[PDB]
């Protein structure tokens, strides 16, 4: 009995999130697998896993050698011994599909207490990077399920032999993937365009994500992030002499620059060349599916204007948004860009979000309308009109004062 | 693929119940001749005549493999090359191989090789003072300097010469020996002996410099080497053919470590400018090495060759010793003012 | 910078008067240079 799936029937609408790169996967994997006590999707999508890379009739000869069975390295790690180290882990030829499969089982999680309940219904289902792969094999059926792991294993794959970091270090450290806290996605564009004339079309950084109003994300090659670094930091410091002037307009900035631990530029042109190699990896496997040439370039080229998306699946009136993505990563980026609009969003495989939906009474987390706390208008004995507030319901007069002076 | 063998019994010596076929020695060059070169590359040298290396091109995406393959953090290490010396054996290899028997080899050694008892000795890089680069393409040539047996066994030096296709001119030096250990010549007779140096004209001397304390992992398996290298050794794979060799198991590939150690020299006393820096560098196997292997190496600068800084690299898993590595490296460049 | 910003080394020769073209350097690589580069300002007279 699933409260929420019983409003999701009847009242409010749902809609399912996927995360992407950069989710610190494998030690949700690793839970995950210790708290599954059902293997049976397991076996089958480990065989399946094996049999798609044989009759790969795609070039894929550098990439299946370098595949791993994911059954061994799972039981390994739970011997607590074995595990490669996080840097071999995090590369996008075994990350890429790691990260799916975490997708993957914990769709299952949930369809296997309520399937009968727990089954189809979101309005729309939304993904993030190459979250956006496991979207939509979920709207399919359930024989694509690989599909997912398989075309993530091609784009991981194309993505590292095309281009894959040449260098790192401890300072900063430096990363393909940049972020910039407070400033304006016009001022960044701006002192990246700046940086941008002074470099060659070979390495441009550029606008990935808009993750909300003043939170940007800029990437590129490692080194010349670390150029576009430099000027964000002496505007910062001649601003500095700014606002110890003690003057407002003339004021310091005070943003937050440091970069990720992604390991790889992605929606960045350095992949252009990964699009067409992928794109015939899915042709010769049972994998064709006319939206396989779309992801792609969505992944590894077209930025993700992220905000506006889940935001316009969101306007739809859709009240409930579920993130099954390793960790969880883009459950809460979404929650203050959307905030107080009626949305409200519980992590999926957390434990604590979970438990509101496995039960009856524990379900409606809904976030408050803010139109819900709009001003109305209010009437007395002696006809007086009264505009109506917080304040003035407990004073009893008008919403306004004249200040201690 | 497979591998036949033939026995033959006679019984009215008992001690010697029985005596194996005599065409072994060729009867095992047949099913390795299949499997190693299928006829792909083809040259038709005597062990003295030359081993051409018909045309090579270097890819991107070979850059990325080798480097992605060997990496170094931790240790404030940069990368930096279009072509990593060390990336010289990878075009070297297939050619090198066809030099290990021949009717010299009929002549003076019985013929008796083990292919599984085979042992790399020592293995260097020598500069003709160009350095490898992008996309032009290269040509390579392999030539037996000596055949030699040893106390220990059938050693095989071999020169290796890399030259630049579209311009047509020779590049670098590779040196290889190896060693068979079951044969013995009137070809070459070493004992214990056998030399190797780096030299150069102008030298200047120095004192014992602690550079670097270098932590490498190996690789968990040998076959992500195996692809790129071209060295498809059932010792580093098969762990029947490793177990029937005598072998404390998978070994890692000599080859890997060598460009192992050399990726930190490059790196570290190399500084975030590694490209132009090391002319050369030379690598002994003191000891063999298990895949999931911790090892401990130390980088000193100990004196100077025609302007470039020669570096000794030691290294340890646990007590014992597994590299001996020395490299000669230009100083990171200099400015002068006056 | 067109050439390849990798490590670089500056040497003054002359000895006593090694040090001022190289504090002169020295003020030079903070101000316009402030980019974060490893550099080396070596001396005759101070660095030998």
């Amino acid at each position: 009995a699933h409260a929420l799936v019983d409003r999701l029937s009847a009242g409010e609408p749902y809609a399912v999130a996927f995360g992407g790169q950069g989710s610190a996967w494998l030690e949700t994997l690793e839970e995950l697998v210790s708290s599954a006590g059902i293997e049976s999707e397991l076996a089958t999508l480990a065989g399946e896993a094996e049999l798609l890379l044989e009759p790969v009739a795609s070039e894929l000869v550098v990439v299946r050698p370098i595949g791993f069975e994911p059954l061994q390295w799972v039981r390994a790690l739970a011997a607590e011994e074995p595990v490669p180290s996080d840097k071999q882990l995090t590369s996008a030829a075994v990350s890429v599909p790691g990260v799916l499969l975490t997708q993957i089982a914990a769709v299952r999680a949930l369809a296997r207490q309520g399937m009968d309940l727990t089954a189809t219904p979101p309005v729309a289902v939304a993904g993030h990077s190459q979250g956006v792969l496991a979207v939509q094999a979920l709207a399919a059926k359930g024989a694509k399920d690989v599909e997912l792991l398989a075309l993530a294993q091609l784009i991981g794959a194309a993505g590292t032999l095309v281009a894959r970091r040449r260098g790192i270090t401890v300072l900063g450290d430096r990363p393909p993937m940049v972020s910039v806290t407070n400033a304006d996605p016009e001022r960044i564009y701006e002192l990246l365009e700046e940086f941008s004339s002074d470099v060659r079309t070979v390495l441009p950084p550029v606008l990935s994500i808009r993750n909300g109003r003043r939170s940007v994300v800029i990437t590129g090659t490692p080194e010349q992030l670390s150029r576009f670094e430099l000027y964000c930091t002496q505007i910062a410091e001649k601003e500095e002499a700014e606002r110890k002037n003690k003057l407002r307009g003339g004021a310091v900035f005070a943003p937050v620059f440091d970069p990720v631990q992604v390991e790889v530029g992605f929606h960045t042109p350095r992949l252009s060349d990964g699009i067409e190699i992928v794109g015939r990896w899915a042709e010769t496997v049972g994998l064709d599916v006319e939206l396989a040439k779309e992801l792609t370039e969505s992944i590894l080229v077209r930025q993700v204007d992220w905000v506006d998306e889940i935001t316009e699946l969101h306007e739809a009136g859709a009240r409930w948004i579920l993130d099954l993505g390793p960790g969880d990563i883009l459950t809460r980026l979404t929650a203050p860009v959307i905030r107080g609009l009626g949305i409200g969003i519980v992590p999926a495989a957390t434990r604590g979000g979970q438990r509101n939906l496995f039960t009856v009474g524990a379900v409606p987390e809904v976030a408050r309308p803010w139109s819900s706390y709009a001003p109305t208008v209010v009437k007395l004995p002696d006809g007086s009109v009264k505009l109506e507030t917080k304040f003035t319901r407990l004073t009893g007069r008008s919403p306004i004062l004249l200040a201690g002076m | 693929i497979e591998i036949r063998f033939t026995l033959t019994d006679v019984v009215r010596s008992g001690g010697a119940p029985i005596v194996e076929v005599d065409d072994a020695a060729t009867a095992m060059r047949a099913v390795l001749a299949i499997a190693a070169g299928v006829e792909g590359p083809e040259n038709l040298p005597k062990v003295v005549d030359n081993t051409a290396t018909v045309t090579v091109d270097w890819d991107p995406e070979r850059v990325a493999d080798h480097t992605g393959v060997t990496a170094t953090f931790g240790a404030p290490l940069a990368p930096t090359l279009t072509v990593v010396p060390d990336a010289l054996v990878g075009r070297c290899w297939p050619a090198v191989f066809a030099a290990i028997g021949s009717a010299a080899t009929e002549a003076g050694f019985p013929v008796i090789e083990g292919l599984l008892s085979l042992v790399h000795l020592d293995h260097a890089a020598r500069l003709l003072a160009e350095l490898p680069k992008e996309p032009a393409e290269f040509t390579v040539t392999a030539k037996a300097s000596a055949a030699t047996d040893t106390e220990v066994g059938r050693v095989v030096p071999v020169s290796v010469e890399v030259r630049n296709a579209a311009d047509g001119a020779l590049l670098a030096t590779l040196e290889e020996r190896f060693a068979i250990r079951g044969r013995t010549g009137a070809a070459e007779l070493t004992d214990p002996v056998r030399a190797g140096g780096a030299i150069s004209d102008n030298a200047t001397d120095t004192p014992r410099r602690r550079r670097r304390d270098v932590t490498v992992g190996a690789p968990v398996d040998m076959r992500p080497f195996a692809v790129v290298s071209g060295d498809h050794n059932p010792i580093h794979t098969d762990r029947a053919a490793a177990l029937l060799a005598g072998l404390e198991g998978p070994i890692v590939h000599g080859m890997w470590l060598s460009a192992a150690a050399q990726h930190v020299v490059t790196a570290t006393d190399g500084k975030p400018v590694p490209p132009a820096k090391l002319i050369g560098w030379t690598a002994r196997f003191l000891g063999m090495v298990k895949p999931g292997d911790q090892v401990d190496f130390r980088v000193d600068r100990v004196g100077i060759d025609v302007g470039a800084e020669v570096l000794e690299v030691s290294a340890r898993i646990g007590s014992e010793l597994v590299m001996a590595a020395t490299a000669r490296l230009a100083a990171p460049k200099t400015v002068y003012a006056f | 910078a067109a050439g390849g910003l990798g490590v670089e080394r500056f040497v003054e020769i002359g000895v006593k008067s090694a040090p001022t073209v190289a504090g002169l350097a020295t003020n030079t690589l903070k101000l316009p240079e402030y980019s974060h580069s490893t550099v080396e300002v070596l001396n005759s007279e101070r660095d030998a």
